[PDB]
RNA sequence: UCCUUGUUUUGCGCAAGGUGAGAUUUUGGGCAACAGCAGGUCUGUGAUGCUCCUCAAUGUUCUGGGCGACACGCGCACUACAAUGUCAGUGAGAACAAGAAAAACGACUCUUGUCGGACCUACUUGAUCAAAAGAGUGGGAAAACCCCGGAAUCACGUAGACCCACUUGGGACCGAGUAUUGCAAUUAUUGGUCGCGCAACGAGGAAUGUCUCGUAGGCGCAGCUCAUCAAACUGUGCCGAUUACGUCC
RNA sequence: ACUCAACACGGGGAACUUUACCAGAUCCGGACAGGGUGAGGAUUGACAGAUUGAGUGUUCUUUCUCGAUCCCCUGAAUGGUGG
């Protein structure tokens, strides 16, 4: 139906943005849900997947819980599981949390996104961008580019490919902007717009 | 005032807590089915009054709070209770 | 009328097909599933 | 304006300094420099060694 | 692509015609590099530095009332209605359109785990006597909603009426009545009656805007906002040209 | 906001609400008791009377209903459509 389609926007909206700022720096890509009839999956992407569940178990019954009290939820109908992401490096997200530590950490910018670009590019990534805006100085609001392979911006078929993060350090004096981009090396839409082949 | 008291009842074998920010009365709670009737001002004011203490962790989303009970808050709470558990969050599951 | 995820009230509610996100702006808050392709 | 002199000098607060035990001196005052700086380190300054630093706190 | 066997010194290509639904960035949109601006936004945010308001708080209030809308007839920006004979002005009848909107309240009833009321449209009473407007039955979560789609532009000589006038062309002021909406109306209501029209204005100085095709122009409908109102904005459809297809002033 | 990248623009067709602003009253949100008042407290709730636009229970009187959270002093604080 019309409102279906709307209220499961909702539902994604509401439970990404939960775990996307209360759990961070675990390497969180995201979620991602399916039912299974009268029950729901929503598994839940990490690359440590260790502190999603708990040591102590309480984590990952803590999440479920407050689904439960805020949507009218029940056990048998809802459930949390956990998902090893390998390489951290191909998730935008995982990658933005790590820098955001290193940076509020208090260490010099250059060397901080030059772990990032290290890591992602060793994985065969073709690119990566990190451009960070903000403080740096004073009485400026500059903006340092770092570029690295080659990414497109070209069609909307870019947006699939490229998986994109945008975050906030927060640090004295205020605000310090952080973004992360990685063009992916594995289409989403198994298709390009460049090199035709010839298969001898 | 008296509705305080439902309110200290509400913490203990509920898990993690949740409300809505609100200025005028709701019922905080669902998953407890205990169906307490408070305004939802009062539940907040007591949750913020012992998350200074540090008993409490606060999360927040959109609009919304989730108040987690942590390890401190659990031993707190069983205290003020008299009554002794065995660990809020853990005899749940 | 009034908004759930503010409580601002102004700089203008959505209430277009049972949904607000226009007191928080759709473009900054997405994954509603909608895109712009025309 | 012919008078308005002095007008920061009256203002601004008055420590009075604080009390201090005396400093060596002669040799025992070289002695002391040369030691902290050039001794119990990996380095001599230079300027690679920073011979005065402060703390952080405010930033503008 | 072919062809003109033209233009093409060979190339990159160009023009006309042809096949053809369609002749070149196929057509219309959408995305878009690098360098930036002391552009706008701290009344979008749980995005924020500091330092102001922090209780005769100014913060805050389902609190009450008022403002943002005021009127020397003052300037500017944008909009819409006209001065009519190329809907032309009051009357009637015919044929005929397309996206899109809609529903669900812990409120009642229902049971061993729970159903119908805030959406529309149909039909009939609303004329042994108006409009506005009352109410009952009936279906829909939409390719179901009664033909899923209709009345404006248009057509019409039915031998309609007016007829070259500021009128019978236009409305804007102004008074009286009533019903509808709402937590509350103070022309809020306005799809309504019926006064004023003989109040403006006759295509409107200088100046200046933007489009080469199903476009411009003309016309209507829905969505949007939401106690209630659209000359606005967004989208779909209908009627549908003149000139140019060149140059760089 | 003010040549263009102002001016049917701030999805801004705002009357009470929205609200910055004005005319007045209120709350604790001032949480956090570490330095004080438990019973009978500065209190929670309250008919009448009064207060005042507001029989409104804020307030004050009467008398009743009282948890001792509300309340007292500092520090601390949070909230804001303020720049």
């Amino acid at each position: 139906k019309k409102r279906m389609i709307i209220r499961d926007g909702v539902f994604y909206a509401e439970l990404f943005e939960f775990l996307k700022r209360e759990l961070a720096d675990d390497g969180f890509a995201g979620v991602e849900h399916r039912v299974t009839s009268t029950r729901t999956e929503i598994v839940i992407r990490a690359t440590k997947t260790r502190e999603v569940l708990g040591e102590k178990g309480r984590r990952i019954r803590e999440l479920t819980a407050c689904l439960q009290q805020r949507f009218h939820y029940k056990e048998g109908k809802l459930q949390l599981f956990a998902e090893r992401v390998e390489v951290r490096g191909l998730s935008a997200m995982a990658q933005a949390e790590s820098l955001r530590f290193k940076l509020l950490s208090n260490l010099q910018v250059r060397r901080a996104a030059m772990g990032i670009i290290r890591h992602v590019m060793e994985s065969g990534a073709k690119g990566c961008e990190v451009t960070v805006g903000g403080k740096i100085k004073g009485q400026r609001a500059k903006s340092m580019t770092f570029r690295d392979g080659y990414m497109i911006k070209s069609g909307t078929a870019h947006k699939n490919f490229v998986d994109v993060a945008t975050r906030h350090c927060h640090l004295r004096a205020g605000t310090l902007g952080v973004k992360v981009k990685i063009m992916l090396p594995k289409s989403m839409q198994n298709e390009e717009e460049i090199l035709p082949d010839v298969i001898t | 005032k008296r509705s305080r008291d439902d309110v200290y009842r509400f913490f203990f074998t509920e898990g993690v807590i949740s409300c809505k920010k609100d200025p005028l009365g709701t019922w905080t709670g669902s998953l407890g089915g205990k169906t307490f009737t408070v305004p939802s001002i009062q539940v907040m004011q007591l949750m913020r009054s012992m998350k200074s203490r540090g008993l409490i962790k606060e999360q927040f989303a959109w609009r919304h709070f989730y108040w987690f009970l942590n390890d401190e808050g659990v031993e707190y709470l069983r205290k003020y209770l008299f009554l002794p558990h065995d660990a809020v969050p853990n005899t749940h599951k | 009328r009034h908004c759930v995820i503010c409580s601002n009230q102004k700089a203008v509610i959505r209430k277009y097909e049972l949904n607000v996100c226009r007191q928080c702006f759709r473009e900054n808050a997405a994954n509603i599933g909608f895109s712009k392709l025309r | 304006s012919l008078a308005r002199a002095g007008k920061v000098k009256n203002q601004t607060p008055k420590v009075a300094k604080q009390e201090k035990k005396k400093q060596p001196r002669g040799r025992a005052f070289k002695r002391l420099k040369y030691t902290q700086r050039y001794l119990a380190k990996t380095l001599k300054p230079g300027e690679k060694l920073h011979m005065n630093k402060q703390p952080p706190g405010k930033a503008g």
